């Protein structure tokens, strides 16, 4: 004899059905938004006649049951767990079940895998009919109810400023099975006063919102404060019910649709340098039927000190021809696609969330595809011995040095580009002959694509 | 009028020595059917080398070993020992493709044949490219 | 200049000089064309790639016509030009086609500005009207030799169709023992006449149009639709076993097919809800198919 | 380095491409729900495989853009001007690529023509593919952009009473093109404080609206007042874009449509003579497929002194 | 791996030794397959259940390319490959068939990663176009006879067409006069040929491909459509009457299909609004027919 | 049917070419088709996505056709 | 025909296991494809057994070769059944999605050679693919 509220739901992930730890379930923090349920389909059968008397009757039938739907919102939080000390959303399962059909493992490449940087989510390894398999657990009050077989639909996150940094979740459960008795105490698997004071500590604020956008065929960095957007994961999971006359039947297996991450991003016309303005003239000048675009999307902000941020990052990206959006204030909406470089190589792209993003955190996870993975930011190139120049008939094999000196990759490429005075070979032995009287340069870049320049103007002569 | 395929990929198995063979025929279309009459191969030398890229400043990953069978039967083959099999798995790509973890990409390769003399013409000509992949072995 | 609107016309039928206007016209279909005779002279000496064709022949047109029931009956007058012989508003289907050639007509159909197009050497080939839950109209079909355009026309002010039936639920009864479940009961009559052809080499540089025709037979038919229902177990009067001989009627408060002695052949359909089919057909030795007009009141 | 508001957008309308003079171009006074643009179309390529292990990628390309859309309302204002002392509405050119696809020559008398005595308006030269071509400018702030060969796909009229008489203009143009330097001096070409005294001092106010409307089959005039009602020129005009695999297509030409000139009004049901019952009456009890009526909508009220009216 | 996308394609003609990239092309559809000899060889001995299936020949391809006009004018070599004569840029149907033989070529299907279809001993067989109000294309079809993968291709950089050209309203004309209301003009050419098996028994366990081909005929043909429009009562210039020679151009702002002389037949349907259809082909003894490409500015 | 793929330039297993004789096997969790050797037609449709499509069916002398029925684990 | 030297071996549990290869040279000039069986000379099959495909990966087993019969063309490749326990004692604990009996217990790959036959040594792959080992019950 009670009624059920539902402020008093509690919702719990689980990949198990049986021998619940806190390594297989963890509360989900939702909010009021929660929903969840299951429909029924159902037929009437009517007899049409056309003479006097008709027979006026009807008849229904019970024929099927649909996919249970549930859906959440929660706030993105990453914080750094006194267990292991590596960086950890507390809705990471989600996450996995998300990016990757295997197994969790957070020590490992692909999916949902932490660092003692960042937590870290890629769709390397989404190659599956059938993702990681989840069941939410739902608690009101006292009564107790699962979703059976669970499998994470979409995440749909909106870049809603003035507002928390958020996400919600959508997905569909075989059936949804109301159970008696507790599977596991609550109390004991729920987030305790501890975690939920370091959760706290860090939140993601929409307003703080830095984007970085770069034209992958030009060169060319704009400036674009954001005035709203939204980015989506989708799986397109359709859930398959068997037809059967004589008994109603529940989905037996799902199967994967196409992977797409989208997205939509509102701002004003900027007329100041590589502005929102240039991007938009741009983008409706060139009208190519392909774009190449490099977007960072910087949720919280990027600062010296340490600040929570959650990144999304499109590498080889698509953006639609911009339309001018008429308000009050002028703007325009740059909605993007982003697309792989093959179409079964997966890595469309990757999130990288951390309570502790220092600019340099940042960057090197936009240029390298990890936190903590150091990425070159300056280059000044050395000749052999400190030579400044260079006569007919002598080599010139030049060095280089790099920073930060941690660099993953300290490797660079050779190459020659203004004047036709030398040669340079793969290990950088530049080479002369005679009639090279013009100043010729050298130019040398990084293998991990950060964009690093090393130049230097050697003025060969023809000699004494 | 028809079209060449000088672009061919070639497949090597780790562990294993590479053999190819290559038969230039000399050929016409006249009143009497097509005749052929093998190349004589005399002054023929081949020369190939793989880099992991097309763009300049490629690292070379190997070179292949050149010699001529026959010049009667105009056969020349061309194919590297096992040692440079290995040296070009070494330095493969670690990128695998599902349905057949074996194949991996080595980077590519060219083979000019020439013909330098005194008196002959400095002539080269690219016979072939292509790219050149590995079927990773476990024994040895 | 005139454009010429299908909404803005006027259909009268010329028969023994009175005019017919078919006013409660639902929608009607009509074409012209003609025949030619395309041949390529290739040759040897010249493989050559422009064919040698004349115009020789009107193809015969092909007008159908949708019609109301109206409360003068004036389309029982289809009934009349097939064939049927007539005792008062009842119409029979004689045993024997009563001649060799069948009853020919004109077809004015008006427009505005004097503009008409004048089918000659009618005859109706065709009519079938659908029982249903829908309002009842019978699609006519007639066939004409010659089509011309003329200037001055046939106009029925006076013949002309009333205002429409309302509608009235179907019943099929036999004697007096009701059908039960009726769904679309469908009647079918036809004169399958065909035009015989006599195109001659005095003909030749001249457009031939056909003119007289031949009747091959006369038929009466049925579709009739139910839902399988059955009262007893191993019932006799409902089931699927054929008919040789029954007195059938399928019956409206303003029509009425009569057949004498009826063969019924059956067919079930396993849908959602089981549906029987008929096939009726008068038999061998029936009397005459009758069809009752009725206007008012019966 | 600056922000664009859109209440400093000026529109400027157009016949020409280069040369624009008084003749050629006027500014056209716009209101707040102004808005133009062109929206493109795209297309995912999607793999559906079957098998375990299959291959979840798209990609997209651009293959179209649509034709470009603008839209803004303005003020019926009939006034005359000094130059030509001929009753003549700021938006002219407008009225006259909506009625007629000629060259426009207001001493005519087809299309958009004026006189000493009032400004008309009649689509008795309409029959052509392509009407009057127009080039709309658009000036907000400090940039510039215009919208290449625009056609007036229609004007809506809503008869709003307690509201002004004011007419939306919707069209469609080839492409929207982004201008980095000054047309023309909109300074000059824009409309000046006197010819501003002159078309303010001529407003129509929608509440003082008489109908007259009489059955030509029987010759009975009723006495309608109105609640509340709307007319629209529409022109249905559709514009072609070519389909190609590999480039991105921008609309080329159009065609009009059929020429509709429909409308709706509003009225209460009066018991007395020649009223709205009489005319809803004899309406349901003629049951015709055919009328024919004589409507005559007078915006801004009929007054034996000099009043303005549309 | 490499996937194959339509949309990232690239289609080259290679004839006389230098590539045509028909670019501005708006779709393409083709296909291949192989002809097999299955028999079941059911004995009193025993009655088999497998077949005996040998694949022997090619299936020839039929390929089908939709290309937008365009500034260039490349795609009138479509016109000039399936066999008209050309003066200036204008294209001539011949009074005969030239050759026995059709005009043959290959053609590339290009994609991504060295990746190609090779069609090769191709004809133009059909090219027809709708001048409507929408934007004119010419569908093309050609037929194959050996179709192959290569690695290396022909690929071309410099012979492509340029912007398509504008929509311009077609109008027909006689002589000068216009002729009202139009509604739909579609043009039609054909070079109708066919393949000359030559499968033997020296082909026995080989692949065979189709490889010579000559031409049935060469037709020009056009279906013009109209509102029945008729200016006076009794009109003699609009009517429908066949017209046995009658000289007709279906004129545009870029192209102008030309009958000297044209033999028309007229069809009438009694649509909403009243329809004729006219049926344009060169008379016996007409001129040739005239294709005229105007690029810009006639 | 299948999407046209192709790993290698001039691929020898993956291609147009007909196959005389080639075991073939359509395997699910439940139920396994077998063909112990195949006549193999291979059809290929421009579509938006290359599509080839084959056409099997058991040689002359293959060995009878198998059809496996697993209920539950094999 | 093409290539069809991946084929993938499932070995039992608890059992010994041989695998015998008659080896043959089909020839489809003629109709009647020539069933002359290759004459085994100068011949000896070499193939280990390695969890997966990286470098340094630890020898699961190795095969122990058979030649018996070269006459007739026929060849044997066996293990013994200690092997086979080495085997499965290293499997992944993962089962196979058609077959709940199998795990995936590494990779191997045989190759033929002719050591000196005509002074050279011309060694190449005979087959390759995945090695299941099935679990039993027996023991």
């Amino acid at each position: 004899m009670s009624l059920q509220l539902l402020r008093n739901t509690r919702i719990f992930v689980s990949t198990v059905k049986t021998g619940h730890n806190k390594t297989n379930t963890q509360e989900i923090l939702v909010q009021d938004d929660i929903s969840w349920g299951q429909d029924s389909n159902s037929t009437d059968i009517t007899v049409n006649e056309a003479g006097p008397r008709p027979t006026r009757g009807s008849k229904r039938f019970n024929d099927s049951l649909n996919a249970a739907e549930w859906s959440f919102s929660t706030y993105i939080l990453p914080y750094k767990d006194k267990n292991t000390s590596k960086q950890i959303v507390p809705d990471y399962m989600l996450w996995h079940a998300l990016s990757s059909g295997r197994a969790i493992n957070l020590e490992g490449t692909t999916g949902a895998h932490n660092n003692a940087t960042n937590f870290m989510v890629n769709f390397k390894d989404n190659s599956y009919h059938e993702l990681a398999m989840l069941h939410i657990y739902i608690l009101t009050d006292k009564t107790w109810s699962y979703i059976d077989s669970c499998q994470i639909n979409q995440a749909e996150v909106n870049v809603d400023i003035e507002d928390i940094g958020r996400v919600t979740w959508s997905g569909n459960g075989n059936q949804l099975i109301p159970l008696d008795e507790q599977p596991f105490d609550p109390d004991q698997i729920g987030i305790d006063d501890e975690t939920y004071m370091t959760i706290q500590g860090s939140y993601i604020k929409n307003k703080l919102t830095i984007l970085k956008i770069k034209d992958m065929d030009t060169n060319k960095s704009y400036d674009i404060p954001i005035t709203g957007g939204t980015f989506t994961i989708n799986n397109n999971i359709t859930y398959l019910t068997p037809n059967v006359m004589s008994r109603v039947t529940i989905p037996i297996g799902s199967f994967t649709g196409a992977f797409e991450l989208t997205g939509s991003l509102t701002a004003y016309l900027n007329d100041k340098s590589l502005g929102s303005m240039e991007l938009y003239k741009d983008l409706i000048k060139t009208l190519k039927v392909v774009n190449r675009f490099e977007i960072a999307l910087v949720l919280g902000g990027e600062y010296d000190d340490e600040r929570p941020a959650a990144i999304l990052v499109a590498k080889q990206a698509h953006v639609n021809i911009p339309t001018i959006e008429t308000d009050d204030v002028l703007g325009t909406s740059v909605e993007f696609k982003a697309i792989p470089s093959d179409l079964d190589a997966g890595d469309e792209g990757y999130l990288g969330f951390s309570s502790k993003y220092t600019r340099t955190t940042i960057n090197n996870l936009i240029v390298n595809g990890d936190g903590a993975t150091d990425a070159v930011t300056a280059i000044t190139v050395k000749s052999a011995g400190n030579v400044t120049t260079l006569n007919r008939s002598a080599t010139l094999q030049m060095s280089v040095e790099v920073t930060p000196s941690s660099a993953r990759n300290k490797e660079v490429t050779w190459a020659i580009t203004a004047g036709d005075a030398a040669t340079i070979n793969a290990t950088g032995l530049l080479r002369a002959d005679a009639s090279k009287t013009g100043a010729v340069t050298v130019e040398a870049t990084a293998k991990d694509g950060s964009g690093v320049k090393g130049t230097k103007v050697i003025t060969v002569t023809a000699g004494g | 009028m028809s079209t060449e395929n000088r672009v061919i990929d070639l497949v090597v198995d780790e562990n294993v020595p590479y053999g190819l063979l290559m038969q230039f025929m000399d050929v016409d279309d006249s009143v009497y059917p097509s005749t052929s009459k093998p190349v004589d191969l005399t002054d023929f030398s081949l020369r190939g080398s793989i880099k992991s890229s097309l763009e300049d400043g490629a690292e070379t990953v190997a070179s292949f070993t050149t010699a001529i069978v026959d010049a009667a039967q105009g056969v020349a083959s061309i194919s590297l020992p096992v040692s440079a099999v290995t040296t070009i798995a070494s330095k493969a790509s670690k990128e695998r493709d599902r349905y057949n973890p074996r194949q991996r990409l080595a980077g590519y390769y060219d083979v000019i044949i020439t013909r330098t003399a005194v008196g002959s013409a400095a002539s080269s000509f690219r016979i072939m490219e292509g790219k050149v992949y590995i079927s990773d072995g476990v024994t040895q | 200049m005139f454009y010429s609107l299908m909404r803005e016309s006027k259909i009268v039928i010329e028969y023994d000089g009175r005019g017919y206007h078919f006013d409660a016209l639902s929608n009607y279909d009509a074409s012209t064309s003609f025949q030619e005779f395309k041949t390529l002279r290739r040759t040897i000496h010249n493989r050559t790639n422009y064919a040698d064709s004349i115009i020789n022949a009107q193809d015969p047109s092909s007008i159908s016509l949708a019609i109301n029931f109206s409360t003068t009956l004036i389309e029982s007058n289809f009934f009349d030009w097939m064939g049927f012989t007539r005792e008062g508003n009842s119409l029979f289907l004689p045993r024997n086609t009563p001649n060799i050639e069948p009853i020919m007509f004109n077809m004015y159909i008006i427009n505005h500005n004097n503009s008409c197009i004048y089918f000659e050497n009618c005859y109706v080939s065709t009519v079938d009207f659908s029982l249903d839950k829908s309002i009842p109209i019978l699609n006519v079909g007639i066939e004409s030799g010659k089509f011309s355009e003329v200037s001055t026309f046939r106009d029925g002010y006076t013949i002309t169709q009333g205002e429409v039936l309302p509608y009235s639920a179907p019943a099929v009864y036999t004697n007096s023992s009701p059908l039960p479940a009726l769904i679309s009961a469908s009647m079918s009559f036809q004169q399958q006449c065909s035009w015989r052809e006599d195109r001659n080499i005095f003909d030749i540089n001249k457009i031939y149009t056909n003119k007289r025709a031949y009747v091959n037979e006369m038929n009466a038919s049925a579709t009739l639709a139910f839902y399988y229902v059955k009262r007893l177990v191993g019932d006799k009067f409902l089931n699927l076993d054929p008919e040789t001989r029954t007195p059938l009627i399928i019956k409206n408060k303003y029509v009425s097919i009569t057949f004498p002695l009826a063969r019924i052949s059956k067919r079930l359909n396993f849908s959602d809800l089981y549906q029987v089919e008929y096939d009726v057909i008068p038999t061998a030795d029936s009397d005459p198919v009758e069809i009752n007009f009725f206007g008012e009141r019966k």
